[PDB]
């Protein structure tokens, strides 16, 4: 199948009292396997998916994002004085990582942002370069001149971090492969004349899902909201759907919900009780 | 393309009345990263409240959740107490259970 590893590095002069300035969130297929923080300075992995890991490789993973924690207060010191906005607080971002695509291909990802926006960028399939403001445009230059971090990165996403998407997905394949069905809530609430029918799936893995709002069998997706696929704290995932309709009609409406966990899509509706 | 934080409040579970529960805020799409999110009973905030470790989204808009075990009591209101910078005042986000 089709399967990605994708790391998320933020560094803050100003992160908030008691937080850290420097965080990495790791990410395989939806699912959080590990994590680094300045306070603790340690790699670790999340041990309800990865529950045998050995220490060497978590080591190792140590070292890279201590280097990185490195990395990110120099520019955080750095680039402000570059782009004469030296005053107020600074973020610096970075995400990257691999696909391993259901024909086997492998696709890279590496990307910097600073103050929230796009920075530079490197194609690892064709080990190029692209800069978003003339700050970046001399880092990407002298860069790709030298050549050295061409080759590292290509190394870094094109083989480790295929060869770690692989050990995470077999190390962490008991919670990879479960599927839980969602719980579904339909509720109505009724002002000035306007009926909104809302309908909540709660705490369903994986993550892909889709709600939709039907009446004499025809989906209303023009006439709907939908308030996005936001996570649970256990790994598994929330999601919502409203629509406004008349008061005597709200007993015609059903909101259909597909997820791999259904072999139907279920199907509900305000007023009605599920047994 | 405002930085304010966009919020929303949900149980784990749909709630009942006297069944152990998680509640969640999680707020999304905003910038700077420095944020206050505080789960509330009655006001007063929840004990045992957890964080997500800072991550973002592919606009490099920042998202945490915020967390709490907590058996729901009726009568009782449940809320998120929001600060950011991009707010002129404290925005309070209501569990509609
Ligand atoms: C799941 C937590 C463990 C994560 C381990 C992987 C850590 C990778 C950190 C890469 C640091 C990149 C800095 C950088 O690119 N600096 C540019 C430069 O200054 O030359
Ligand atoms: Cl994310």
């Amino acid at each position: 199948g089709s399967h990605s590893l994708r790391y998320f590095l933020t560094g803050m002069t100003d992160p908030g009292p008691g937080m850290p300035r420097f965080v990495i969130v790791g990410y395989v297929d939806d699912k959080i396997f590990g994590t680094y923080n300045s306070k603790s300075r340690t790699a670790q992995p999340i041990v309800e998916m990865l529950p045998q890991e050995d220490q060497e490789h978590w080591d190792t993973q140590t070292q890279k994002a201590q280097g990185g924690e490195r990395d990110f207060d120099w520019n955080l010191n750095r680039l402000p004085e570059r782009y004469n906005k030296s005053k107020g607080s600074h973020t610096m971002q970075m995400m990257f990582g691999c696909d391993i695509l259901e024909d086997g291909s492998i696709r890279g990802y590496d990307q910097y942002a600073f103050d929230g926006r796009d920075f530079l960028a490197f194609d690892m399939d064709t080990m190029t370069f692209t800069a978003a403001d003339p700050v970046a445009e001399i880092t990407k230059r002298r860069w790709e001149t030298e050549g050295t971090y061409a080759e590292r990165w290509k190394h870094e996403l094109g083989t480790v971090c295929v060869q770690n998407l692989r050990r995470y997905l077999e190390h962490g394949k008991a919670a990879l492969k479960r599927r839980v069905q969602p719980e579904v809530r339909v509720w109505g609430k009724e002002a000035d004349g306007i009926l909104t029918l809302s309908c909540h799936a709660h705490g369903f893995y994986p993550r892909p899902i889709t709600i939709s709002w039907m009446k004499d069998g025809m989906v209303r997706d023009q006439e709907t909201r939908w308030g996005g696929i936001v996570p649970n704290s256990d790994g598994t995932y929330h999601a919502s759907a409203a629509i406004d309709v008349l008061p005597e009609d709200g007993d015609k409406y059903w909101c259909r919900v597909e997820h791999a966990s259904l072999p139907q899509p279920g199907l509900f509706s305000w007023g009605s009780l599920v047994p | 393309a405002d930085l304010t934080p966009k919020v929303q409040v949900y149980s784990r579970f749909p709630a009942s009345a006297g069944t152990k529960n998680v509640l969640n805020c999680f707020a999304a799409g905003f910038h700077p990263p420095k944020i206050s999110i505080t789960l509330m009973k009655d006001g007063v905030p929840m004990e045992g409240a957890q964080y997500s470790d800072m991550s973002f989204n592919d606009d490099w808009t920042f998202q945490r959740l915020v967390h709490a075990d907590f058996t729901p009591s009726s009568g009782s209101t449940y809320a998120c107490k929001v600060e950011h910078e991009t707010l002129k005042e404290p925005q309070v986000y209501k569990w509609d259970p």
